[PDB]
């Protein structure tokens, strides 16, 4: 009852520093490839005082 | 005259449970209108 496989490349994950070098390595070995972009987190705006605003809706109900 | 041998805080023996609350109720008529934030609650 183990997981028996027949694909030799299932445990082949490679690491590259930059995107263009990985693209060059993909084109070099003749593999059809697709690229997903780097999802950087957007810079949020944080403020401790907004939890205790005089009239705004961003007051904390409890602390 | 001058008295210095008697304790003048003898009224505090005659305070009931609701003296603070009814004092606030009587004193509420002398207060200014409170400021407004524009909404009845921050959850609104």
């Amino acid at each position: 009852g183990w997981a028996s496989t027949a694909d030799p490349l299932s445990n082949l994950v490679l690491t590259f520093s930059t995107k263009e070098d990985a693209i060059a390595f993909a084109e070099k070995n003749g593999w059809s490839y697709d690229v997903e972009e780097r999802k950087v987190p957007k810079p949020k705006s944080k403020s401790y005082g907004a939890n205790f605003s005089w009239n705004k809706r961003t007051r904390v109900s409890t602390k | 005259p001058f008295d210095n041998t008697t304790y003048k805080n003898l009224q505090h023996h005659d305070y009931s449970t609701y003296t603070f609350l009814d004092l606030n109720l009587d004193l509420s008529k002398f207060r200014m209108p409170q400021p407004s934030s524009g909404r009845e609650s921050p959850r609104h």
